[PDB]
RNA sequence: GGUUGCGGCCAUAUCUACCAGAAAGCACCGUUUCCCGUCCGAUCAACUGUAGUUAAGCUGGUAAGAGCCUGACCGAGUAGUGUAGUGGGUGACCAUACGCGAAACUCAGGUGCUGCAAUCU
RNA sequence: GAAGACAUUGUCAGGUGGGGAGUUUGGCUGGGGCGGCACAUCUGUUAAACGAUAACGCAGAUGUCCUAAGGGGGGCUCAUGGAGAACAGAAAUCUCCAGUAGAACAAAAGGGUAAAAGCCCCCUUGAUUUUGAUUUUCAGUGUGAAUACAAACCAUGAAAGUGUGGCCUAUCGAUCCUUUAGUCCCUCGGAAUUUGAGGCUAGAGGUGCCAGAAAAGUUACCACAGGGAUAACUGGCUUGUGGCAGUCAAGCGUUCAUAGCGACAUUGCUUUUUGAUUCUUCGAUGUCGGCUCUUCCUAUCAUACCGAAGCAGAAUUCGGUAA
RNA sequence: GUGAUUUCUGCCCAGUGCUCUGAAUGUCAAAGUGAAGAAAUUCAACCAAGCGCGGGUAAACGGCGGGAGUAACUAUGACU
RNA sequence: GUCGAAUUUGGGUAUAGGGGCGAAAGACUAAUCGAACCAUCUAGUAGCUGGUUCCUGCCGAAGUUUCCCUCAGGAUAGCAGAAGCUCGUAUCAGUUUUAUGAGGUAAAGCGAAUGAUUAGAGGUUCCGGGGUCGAAAUGACCUUGACCUAUUCUCAAACUUUAAAUAUGUAAGAAGUCCUUGUUACUUAAUUGAACGUGGACAUUUGAAUGAAGAGCUUUUAGUGGGCCAUUUUUGGUAAGCAGAACUGGCGAUGCGGGAUGAACCGAACGUAGAGUUAAGGUGCCGGAAUACACGCUCAUCAGACACCACAAAAGGUGUUAG
């Protein structure tokens, strides 16, 4: 008993009921997968200027 | 055991040439495509009449061949073997397949069965060149060949000089000038482009612009 | 059986451009990339390492990383009814800066100008783009140009 | 394949912790030992009646086995394993491939 | 403007044949003690700048030259194509309507532009 | 009387044991079966110029091979052809010119490559150690394969650099178990030492029906749940095959294409052939042949009336109206 | 097993069985033995029948070939 | 058939269910036999078949993805309901425009590469062979082949320099643009750069169109996981009311008007009704609606009569019509 094999029929109908949701956007995206040498330093860089800005409200 | 032409008249498939990929394919039943006085010069045979397809279809190699024999046969015995030049203008490069015949429709890929030329609307099938004074004789050749072919084709008098690419005067103007020079059965034209030097070598009878 | 390997179906796509094989010219490597830069993606078949997969060919993305011999580009691939974020480690031979924003930047730098150059005169600006408007009235003359009158032509064969 | 009987390579042995020379050799399994908990549990399981109490594999498909080389730091004494691709002839004798010689006689 | 070293775009820089090249520079060119490489100081290494030459390289110019680059209502609004109809046709196929639109062809024009540094009648 | 610590008997241990017990005896598939593998994969095409995309579609390939065929450096230029040199010839070795790759890069194919990615040489083990991210397939799981980094330790090179196996696109494997490597680490629960055992981290032993059962037949003596998701009989579409009819007219017919025929071609019809299909029927539409009997079709065998003939007659042949 | 009478029951013991006054230094369990160990245990030797080796058996199960050439026409093939 | 014996037969007696008994049929063992009958385990299991009980209201599917001894079943994602929650001119889009990429199909090409293919013409051989002169010749002369040059006819799913249309990525600002000059262990010859900032300058013509009965987010759950059809693209097949893909629109789940009829065509999508106007299709009569107007055409001893659709072809005509 052979039967149908494959079809994309109707599939974009379904895809469009509830979206094709756009891709969602953020200020400050994740540093995920960023060069560890950078990220290591960058941290200390940030820690510093933080300390500096507490130093502005002494 | 040949199937009726009917089974392959239309261009249902994509071109299936003989190839590395195909290979085991029979010979094309039609093997000569230029007959009559083909050695003849361009000047010899001014008039040119065509057999012209009015259909998008497929002509067998076998019907190509049969036709070829029909027209050449007529044209010679009525006007001689040196009267005319018949050019089959169509080569059967597309292989037709066959599902010859434990199994049934499981895995059904044909084996080569025969050849066919695939032909457009307006596409020339045969071409003939002669002396004007033979027109009737030629046209009767192509008319009889017609009976050998599926689909409607129609015979059309050319405006051109033989198998040349020029209508009758423009060839004349070019010839009674200097620009033309005889070749095997075709001809060569003087170009205004290229090395002046060996352009002057060839075509001596130009470069006065008169006789 | 079917075949669906990484570079499958890519015969012409990673092919090399007529009369353009061989070393890649050095400007490809002198070019510089910063995070936030928008690049276009195009595989250089001569460079097998660091290659984008075919799907990302002809795609534009944003750099999110800069490493020794590569940039990390992030593309939105839409799988299903939705986009997911994909991150591409491409070598620099497969990336170029997009001009997709050059007209914007040219537009802005220039919009700053005629904005000041108007204000500091006496307002009246108008600096949103507008679509092609229908054309206006006009008067075409005959002087030197009387209408030539064409008809349709008979049928003829030439062959 | 043919691989060398020796190998300058990383040794991760507290003191060694650097590239050293290893003596190379081919891994060979190891006698069974009842008293393995598994063999222990099995043996019990097979007592009394009921027959074979555990699957017995038949549908063999591979015609090879991945070679494992045992790499032994001649200084710091420690060993490391490193496993080759499937190959059908292995030897760590030698007879190295040679320049461009004649097919003899 | 020339030339050299380093270049960028990588034929309008390539190819074929011929001619012309001041000055500097490049070059060819002399040598084999030394480092260094060879079956061979041809390549490669070194030494001289002395003994010689524009012959070659190199640069430029010529050619109804090959190629290549650019352009055009040249071909062609052609081929092909998105959309439309209870349009034609036995079919094969084909017109029409609102759009998009090639390639070959043909004709003309062109034959490296240029960045940094040093040098030069 | 015989027999005698032997038989017998009791418990383990090996052999034997369809006499008997229990169970099993792949999937896809133009029905099933035989075959093949479309079952895990790779290249090119099908594929409709992003991506995706089917058939037992098309042409091929994979279960391997390499200590170099892996890594770095220098030098070199290939296939072919021309012209030349004792024996030497189509083909030996030597030279020069030309040479966009027409070669070579294990292998299928397609990409890719010229002071190289090819050929020759020099030095080598980065085919290594640590644990994450990422791309393909995707559920955005796993596995395979791959990519760019970080932390080591090295190789090469004057150096910039390059090197985390093979130029790129295939070449492969869960849980339980065994085994080995690792720190000298945790546990054996009344406290210790020592064997032994158990844990942790990383490997190997393999599942190819490749997300991974441990598996032979027969049944016409046969059984049940179902299936018209599926064959065998009628019926439907198709008409290749079968059958029947044309057009063209080279030939055949003493001569003469068409009285009667007719090649090479080529257009059709038919549904008493056989195929192809699987739409109807599997809570059942009685299968072949004959007998009997009715009716219909005509592509007419006879019979009525005709036209044609290579129709003298006679006989025949061809054609019309005709069932 | 075969199936009255008459007649006749050919060749084959390689296989599968069945069977044996057979051989022996091959394999081979539990117990027992020895060796190491602190013992648990590990290793070893010895080793019953069986297997293997050898013999018998077809009115046991069953089996009982292929290719060339060759005689004064051809054909055929006693013969090779 | 047999009928004086291996004869028939009463009663009594023995043999019992993996058992008996069998002159052997899987026969017979109380209408039960390829394992009797009775109770019980037992409401055995069932991916299979059947049925599943009131109304109205709102919303409203799938036959696809991936894994499965998986193919009449499951899990998984999708589609569906529900409950909402945080916000609100906000932010949103099966759409255009503009700017900037990607692509190798259609076409085209072949006197452009690869591969096919018809024809001559001109060359070149110390050299593929033939032939005349010859003692030969690296001899001359004819010759047919191969090659070369410039031409010629024809082709490609697995060829190609070129190269569309349709489809396709990104961008069109407050998360923006510019100035000043802090932090660090990264990085530079270098306070050089890189990243993250502090302080300062410019508002809705703040940076195209059109729309927005708002936008965003969370949880949980059904059914489904046989699909079929039409136009176009398209593979296998002679073909199919055949088999298999692409995009959309449908039928399935849907009546209503039309196509007499009919799942899918054309029109148009449904709360109860009035009046109007229409669609597709029609208006001789059946039958609501001109036996309307106008120009031609056509006479068939098997005329013709409206898409899908319910077929006809080559070939012929001194019928007639216009060219
Ligand atoms: C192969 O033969 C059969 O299958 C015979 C039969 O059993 C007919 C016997 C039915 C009864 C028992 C009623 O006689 C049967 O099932 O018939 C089906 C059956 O039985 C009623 C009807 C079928 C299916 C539709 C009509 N057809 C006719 C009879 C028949 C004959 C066949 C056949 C099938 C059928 C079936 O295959 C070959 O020849
Ligand atoms: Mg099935
Ligand atoms: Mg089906
Ligand atoms: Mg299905
Ligand atoms: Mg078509
Ligand atoms: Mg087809
Ligand atoms: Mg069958
Ligand atoms: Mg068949
Ligand atoms: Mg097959
Ligand atoms: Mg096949
Ligand atoms: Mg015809
Ligand atoms: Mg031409
Ligand atoms: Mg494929
Ligand atoms: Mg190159
Ligand atoms: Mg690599
Ligand atoms: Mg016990
Ligand atoms: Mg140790
Ligand atoms: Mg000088
Ligand atoms: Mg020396
Ligand atoms: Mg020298
Ligand atoms: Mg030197
Ligand atoms: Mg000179
Ligand atoms: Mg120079
Ligand atoms: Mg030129
Ligand atoms: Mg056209
Ligand atoms: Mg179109
Ligand atoms: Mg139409
Ligand atoms: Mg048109
Ligand atoms: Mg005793
Ligand atoms: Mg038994
Ligand atoms: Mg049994
Ligand atoms: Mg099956
Ligand atoms: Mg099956
Ligand atoms: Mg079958
Ligand atoms: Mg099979
Ligand atoms: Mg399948
Ligand atoms: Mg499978
Ligand atoms: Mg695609
Ligand atoms: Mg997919
Ligand atoms: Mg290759
Ligand atoms: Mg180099
Ligand atoms: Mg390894
Ligand atoms: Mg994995
Ligand atoms: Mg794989
Ligand atoms: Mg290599
Ligand atoms: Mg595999
Ligand atoms: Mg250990
Ligand atoms: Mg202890
Ligand atoms: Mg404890
Ligand atoms: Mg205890
Ligand atoms: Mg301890
Ligand atoms: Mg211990
Ligand atoms: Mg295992
Ligand atoms: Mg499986
Ligand atoms: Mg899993
Ligand atoms: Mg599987
Ligand atoms: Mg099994
Ligand atoms: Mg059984
Ligand atoms: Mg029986
Ligand atoms: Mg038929
Ligand atoms: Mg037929
Ligand atoms: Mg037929
Ligand atoms: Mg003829
Ligand atoms: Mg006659
Ligand atoms: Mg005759
Ligand atoms: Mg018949
Ligand atoms: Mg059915
Ligand atoms: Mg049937
Ligand atoms: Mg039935
Ligand atoms: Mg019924
Ligand atoms: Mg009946
Ligand atoms: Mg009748
Ligand atoms: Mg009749
Ligand atoms: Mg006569
Ligand atoms: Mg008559
Ligand atoms: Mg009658
Ligand atoms: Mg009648
Ligand atoms: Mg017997
Ligand atoms: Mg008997
Ligand atoms: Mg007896
Ligand atoms: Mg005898
Ligand atoms: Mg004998
Ligand atoms: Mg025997
Ligand atoms: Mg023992
Ligand atoms: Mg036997
Ligand atoms: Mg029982
Ligand atoms: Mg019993
Ligand atoms: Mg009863
Ligand atoms: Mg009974
Ligand atoms: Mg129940
Ligand atoms: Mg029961
Ligand atoms: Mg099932
Ligand atoms: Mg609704
Ligand atoms: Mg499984
Ligand atoms: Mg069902
Ligand atoms: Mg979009
Ligand atoms: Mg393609
Ligand atoms: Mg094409
Ligand atoms: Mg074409
Ligand atoms: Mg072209
Ligand atoms: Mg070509
Ligand atoms: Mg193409
Ligand atoms: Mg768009
Ligand atoms: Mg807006
Ligand atoms: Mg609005
Ligand atoms: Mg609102
Ligand atoms: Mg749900
Ligand atoms: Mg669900
Ligand atoms: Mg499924
Ligand atoms: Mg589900
Ligand atoms: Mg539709
Ligand atoms: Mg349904
Ligand atoms: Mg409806
Ligand atoms: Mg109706
Ligand atoms: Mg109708
Ligand atoms: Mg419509
Ligand atoms: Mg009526
Ligand atoms: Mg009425
Ligand atoms: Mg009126
Ligand atoms: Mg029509
Ligand atoms: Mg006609
Ligand atoms: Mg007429």
């Amino acid at each position: 008993a052979k039967s149908k094999n494959h079809t994309a029929h109707n599939q974009t109908r379904k895809a469009h009921r509830n979206g094709i949701k756009k891709p969602k956007t953020y200020k400050y995206p994740s540093l995920k997968g960023v060069d560890p040498k950078f990220r290591r330093n960058h941290k200390h860089a940030l820690h510093g200027t933080a300390k500096a800005l507490a130093a502005a409200k002494k | 055991a040949r199937r009726p032409a009917r089974c392959y008249r239309y261009q249902k498939n994509k071109p299936y040439p003989k190839s590395r990929y195909n290979r085991a394919v029979p010979d094309s039943k039609i093997r000569i495509y230029d007959l009559g006085k083909k050695k003849a010069t361009v000047d010899e045979f001014p008039l040119c009449v065509h057999l012209v397809s009015n259909e998008l279809e497929q002509l067998s190699s076998e019907a190509l061949e049969a036709a070829r024999i029909c027209a050449n046969k007529y044209m010679t015995t009525v006007s001689g073997r040196d009267a005319f030049h018949l050019r089959v203008r169509v080569h059967p490069f597309h292989v037709l397949r066959i599902n010859k015949m434990q199994q049934g429709m499981r895995g059904a890929w044909g084996k080569p069965h025969g050849l066919a030329a695939r032909v457009d609307i307006g596409q020339i099938i045969f071409s003939v060149r002669t002396k004007d004074s033979n027109k009737d004789v030629v046209v009767e050749g192509l008319r009889r060949a017609r009976y050998k072919f599926p689909g409607q084709q129609k015979i059309i008098l050319s405006k051109k000089w033989g198998f040349t690419n020029l209508d009758r005067p423009e060839y004349l103007k070019k010839r009674e000038a200097g620009e033309v020079k005889d070749d095997g059965a075709f001809v060569k034209f003087l170009s205004k482009k290229g090395s002046l030097e060996n352009n002057i070598r060839e075509f001596p009878e130009y470069f006065a612009a008169q006789a | 059986g079917k075949s669906h390997g990484y570079r499958s179906r890519t015969r012409y796509m990673f092919q090399r451009d007529f009369r353009k094989h061989g070393a890649v010219h050095l400007s490809t490597y002198l070019k510089v990339y910063k995070v936030g830069d928008i690049v276009d993606i195009k595989a250089n078949g001569s460079i097998q390492k660091g290659m984008p997969h075919k799907f990302y060919q002809g795609k534009t993305g944003v750099v999110y990383n800069v490493t020794k011999s590569s940039v990390g580009v992030i593309i939105n691939k839409m799988v299903g009814n939705r986009y997911l974020e994909k991150r591409l480690n491409l070598r620099v031979e497969h990336i170029k800066h997009s001009k997709c924003r050059q007209e914007f930047l040219e537009r802005v730098k220039a919009n700053a100008a005629k904005r000041a150059e108007a204000k500091a005169q006496g307002v009246a600006v108008q600096l949103k783009r507008q679509p092609a408007q229908p054309r206006e009235s006009r008067i075409v003359s005959t002087e030197g140009n009387v209408p030539q009158t064409l008809a349709p032509v008979p049928y003829e064969t030439f062959i | 394949v043919n691989v060398p009987k020796t190998r300058k390579t990383y040794c991760k042995g507290k003191t060694c912790r650097k590239h050293t020379q290893h003596k190379v050799t081919q891994y060979k399994a190891g006698k069974a030992s009842l008293f393995a908990q598994g063999k222990r549990r099995y043996d019990r399981k097979q007592s009394g009646f009921g027959g074979q109490t555990k699957p017995v594999f038949h549908k063999k498909a591979k015609t090879t086995k991945k070679v494992v080389l045992r790499l032994e730091c001649v200084k710091c004494k420690t060993r490391a394993q490193l496993t080759l691709k499937r190959c059908k002839h292995f030897e760590l004798g030698g007879e190295k491939k040679q320049k461009g010689q004649a097919l003899q006689f």
